[PDB]
RNA sequence: CGCAUUAGCUAGUUGGUGAGGUAACGGCUCACCAAGGCGACGAUGCGUAGCCGACCUGAGAGGGUGAUCGGCCACACUGGGA
RNA sequence: GGUACCUAACCAGAAAGCCACGGCUAACUACGUGCCAGCAGCCGCGGUAAUACGUAGGUGGCAAGCGUUGUCCGGAAUUAUUGGGCGUAAAGGGCUCGCAGGCGGUUUCUUAAGUCUGAUGUGAAAGCCCCCGGCUCAACCGGGGAGGGUCAUUGGAAACUGGG
RNA sequence: CCGAAGGUGGGACAGAUGAUUGGGGUGAAGUCGUAACAAGGUAGCCGUAUCGGAAGGUGCGGCUGG
């Protein structure tokens, strides 16, 4: 009996400046109710980096979890592509 | 807690009861967990319809029916299977 | 209710006979025997719609709901509406030959009782499904009106079969619209209720 | 600039219709080649030919005027513009002039026609009405 | 081609306008009638007529209407395909309808489509409501209609390779 | 316009203004504010019952009653039929009807109301003007 | 969901460590630091509003409504507390 | 609640009203009125020959309903995605450089965010819809299904949009 | 310690109301002129300044919608 699977995203780090955390812009992007054209929206999430293995400009995946603090609900899975 | 119970449907003078697994907390016509088929009282003949396997599934997880729903189970014969399950 | 007056206004024999238009073919009233003017598009739609609903005596609530139920079927729309008003039970009684009008066939269903498949039907707007043997109970078994309408001989339509003594009216497949009505122009009434 | 070349080839065919020209050079991307192959196989065109060259290549179209002076193609239209793309599901694929026209619809298995996408029961970009 | 007017025609009218011209003396009036004429077997036409009287104006309109006739395709007693007719800020779409609906149309459009013999039309005017331009818009939309047999002959094709 | 311009400015829908605004409000007494109730009819007290005239070509003397309402607004309403019960300081129930002829007047006094008596000598148009089925 | 003729709003606010508290992670509560956080993809402010399955209309896309029935919510003379 | 229901006795006996009638808009004459009284939704009637006012007759619409009002929606393609425009009618910023934003010539490889498709769960019951059944038919009820997600999970495609 | 209400204070916002006041609209065949429409009798309009009971005049620049 394998337990239920949590929600997963991928995104992009805006800032490193918070202590042991980052914020992450997920750029999934969707169309209207009326005009039908498909527009973009950037959703930045607060996510915990317990190893601090992040950089500004880093494409990263995040998993949802238990609420880590106020506004924090996410953690790292696999830091995919690093900034230059 | 969990009770297999009739659920009132129908017009004013002509009632109707869906045999419906709900809680004692929830209102009579209100929210409910799942359903098995039906119960026509007001027919001059018969016509009870019981699902006969998912009702049995709810009886064993723990859901004790009211008296008329229980004796409908006895009339269709699901209580004999339930007593055979207790004899199992 | 004159109901001859409806026929001479609509300009159609609503029984379908040499009566009720002879000696007075104009509409009614003090502006009638003079040459009345022809009607517009709206007037033509009113003419065909009121030809049909004064044939069958329907209020426009029931007439619209039967229009809608004919819409709930498949095929051609105005044909199916003709089919629903030729499945109406007053029309079934008047086409079995049990009345001289459609008011008399309404009164057979209202009090001078007539029976479908058993117990009774007191209601004229009963849509009659096929296969249904329609007769009378042993109380009104043969009284003066059914005796008169047996003596008078109308044609039985090909969507019916009718017996004299046993008096059961049975059905066939469907009433085809070649048989139903020659005078009423359908699909002006569909256009009238399209608005 | 040029902002989409498919709409421009459709107007180029339309202007060759309205002038009643007989040949057309179109700068021939691969989807243009597949569109003209569809319009060939549906009889809107006599024949279509490719001129593979250095700049981008040329596709030439031979407009079909079957009788006295009769434009078989009356009008063209582009549905998915670059700025409102249009995508239809398979139970929404439009059949046009109900059967007498057609819609070029490039799904995941080939740039298809109306009947081809209907029989394959898939949808994708909806990129031309052809009347 | 030019339709030879030898048929049976029904010749009912849309409007008679009273139509003035100012001179030194004052207003001098005429009646400009437009009348739609055609049998219900696929031939339609309309015509204008001007006179000092109403019936001679209707005479000239029926003559000029018999002169200009149009043909209409009756594919399955309907029209074959939806089309928009666009004569000069009168734009009128015409849809085929199912077989029971009847001609759903406004006045001059209704007169054209009833005197056409086409029985089941959904239609709508998307422009100005003068009778002249609406009738011109309908006949613009009815001139550009297409028969499935002729378009199948146009595409080097067969009817069933289009119609299915 | 363009689709991006339609996305960031949108289609702004045209303003709707009611034909009868004094019916389109209300009043609660202790909150001292002026609620939106959208009511068909209002009784109010007559402040001045006179008669005066329309503006242009139509020239026949109209009826003209002025009523202060339960929201607080004095409006000139119109009394259509021939011969009215009403005086000054009369309780009047008001429905919405525009009188194009006299300017500034956009309501009717409901005839047959709480105090507005049914009209005199009328057999045709029975329900308007209030009168009962007389005798036959 | 309406307003930009509302353009800046925050300071337990935004993070950290430690402690406490809770059925429970957590500025949920407190100490100490850092100058952070939300923001033109419309923050904040003002105004309006119980939300929905549904209901009315419309060819449809839509527009309006949120009675009944049913789900969830919030309230219980007003504010606070156990 | 002796309630639905069934059966017998008596008399056409107890039982029809409302709105409109110039055009839109189906439906008209007469008498009185005479820019007065008034009608009106609009064009607008009426100032002594009023199919527009009031009455009588008539006619038309519906019908135990009818009409007015108030608000919604339609007509209105008159907020236009479907479905509008900008020389002169409403409407091109006086003109530029450019930030954000939007849009991107060609060929090829790959990805799968967009797109389409399959499977799974789910969008409660009632309601709209389909098919049958029972209330005297019908409303309503009942049964069965369908329907409604840019919905979540899962699997393929790679033409197109985006990424590399 | 927290803590509702209350108290004090200076602001912010919002509605009424206010002697008096300013333009606007609509209205009787009112008064003064006749600015515009024709080469409208000084071509008109646009912007701007100034003056003048008033429409307006005049300067400068622009426009033809001479």
């Amino acid at each position: 009996s394998e337990r239920n699977q949590r929600k997963v995203y991928q995104g992009r780090v805006v800032s490193d400046k918070m202590d042991k955390t980052i914020t992450v812009v997920v750029e999934t992007y969707k169309k209207h109710t009326l005009y039908g054209k498909r527009v973009k929206y950037s959703k930045k999430f607060k996510a915990h980096d317990e190893n601090n293995q992040a950089k500004i400009g880093d494409i990263v995946k995040i998993m949802e979890t238990r609420p880590l603090s106020a506004t924090k609900r996410f953690r790292l899975v696999e830091v995919v592509e690093e900034a230059v | 807690a969990v009770k297999i119970r009739l659920k009132r449907m129908g017009a004013k003078k002509s009632p109707f009861y869906r045999i419906v697994v709900a809680d004692s907390r929830s209102p009579r016509d209100g929210r409910f967990i799942e359903t098995v088929g039906t119960y026509n009282p007001v027919a001059k003949p018969a016509e009870v319809k019981i699902d006969e396997e998912l009702a049995l599934k709810w009886l064993q997880t723990g859901a004790k029916p009211s008296d008329t729903v229980r004796n409908l189970f006895s009339s269709q014969g699901i209580m004999e299977k339930f007593h055979n399950a207790k004899q199992g | 209710g004159p109901s001859w007056k409806l026929s001479r206004r609509l300009g159609i024999s609503l029984s379908g006979t040499g009566k009720e238009l002879e000696k007075r073919p104009y509409a009614p009233g003090p502006h009638g025997p003079g040459q009345r003017k022809k009607l517009s598009e709206y007037g033509l739609q009113l003419q065909e719609k009121q030809k049909l609903r004064h044939m069958y005596g329907v209020n426009e609530r029931q007439f619209r709901t039967l229009f809608d139920k004919a819409g709930k079927l498949a095929g051609k729309h105005g044909e199916n509406f003709m089919i629903l008003l030729d499945s109406r039970l007053d029309n079934v009684v008047y086409k079995l030959g049990l009345a001289r009008t459609r008011r008399q066939a309404r009164q057979l269903v209202n009090h001078g009782h007539i029976l479908v498949d058993g117990s009774r039907v007191d209601i004229p707007s009963y849509l009659v499904k096929p296969g249904q043997t329609i007769g009378v109970r042993e109380k009104s078994r043969n009284l003066s009106i059914i005796k008169e309408s047996v003596e008078v001989n109308n044609f039985v339509p090909e969507y019916l079969t009718f017996d004299a003594e046993k008096l059961e009216g049975t059905f066939t497949r469907l009433p085809e619209r070649s048989e139903l009505a020659p005078e009423i122009n359908e699909a002006l009434i569909v256009e009238f209720y399209s608005r | 600039v040029m902002t989409d070349p498919i709409a421009d080839m459709l107007t180029r065919i339309r202007n060759a219709n309205m002038v009643r020209h007989e040949k057309l050079e179109i700068p021939a991307s691969k989807l243009k080649r597949e569109i003209a192959e569809i319009l060939k196989r549906e009889g809107f065109i006599r024949d279509v030919e490719f001129v593979e060259d250095s700049k981008q290549g040329i596709i030439r179209v031979f407009l079909k005027y079957g009788q006295n002076n009769e434009r078989v193609i009356t009008g063209l239209k582009r549905i998915s513009k670059p700025g409102l793309r249009v995508y239809a599901k398979s139970n929404e694929v439009p059949r046009v002039l109900n059967g007498l026209g057609i819609a070029i619809i490039s799904t995941s298995q080939g740039v298809l026609t109306d009947k081809e996408a209907r029989a394959k029961q898939a949808g994708g970009e909806v990129l031309a009405y052809v009347w | 081609r030019i339709d030879p007017s030898k048929l049976e025609l029904e010749e009912r009218l849309v409007t008679v306008n009273r139509v003035a011209k100012v001179v030194k003396g004052g207003r001098r009036f005429r009646f400009a009638a437009l009348v739609v004429v055609g049998d219900k077997n696929g031939h339609v036409g309309f015509g204008t007529g001007k006179a000092q009287e109403v019936p001679e104006a209707i005479r000239k309109a029926v003559e000029d209407a018999k002169k200009n006739l149009i043909e209409v395709p009756m594919v399955g007693t309907t029209i074959p395909h939806e089309i928009i007719g666009r004569f000069g800020a009168g734009n009128i779409l015409l849809k085929p309808a199912s077989e029971g609906t009847g001609v759903i149309a406004g006045g001059p459009v209704r007169a054209v489509l009833e005197l056409a013999g086409v029985a089941d039309i959904l239609s709508k005017s998307l422009g100005s409501n003068t009778p002249i331009n609406m009738i011109r818009a309908t006949l613009q939309g009815l001139s550009e209609l297409k028969r499935a047999e002729d378009v199948a002959k146009l595409r080097g094709k067969s009817v069933e390779e289009l119609l299915g | 316009p363009t689709i991006n311009q339609l996305i960031r400015k949108g289609r702004v829908s045209k303003v709707e203004n009611s034909k009868s605004p004094a019916l389109n409000k209300g009043y609660n007494s202790f909150k001292k504010e002026h609620t939106n109730v959208s009511s068909p009819q209002k009784r109010g007290v007559c402040t001045r019952v006179g008669t005066m005239t329309p503006k242009k070509p139509n020239s026949a003397l109209r009826k003209y009653a002025r009523v202060r309402l339960t929201n607080g607004i004095e409006v000139t309403a119109y009394i259509p039929g021939i011969g009215h019960n009403l005086q000054e300081h009369s309780v009047v129930l008001i429905r919405g009807g525009r009188v194009k002829d006299l300017p500034g007047v956009r309501y009717h006094i409901v005839r047959g109301a709480l105090d507005t008596a049914g009209v005199e000598n009328r057999a045709q148009g029975r329900s308007k003007y209030g009168t009962k089925k007389p005798k036959a």
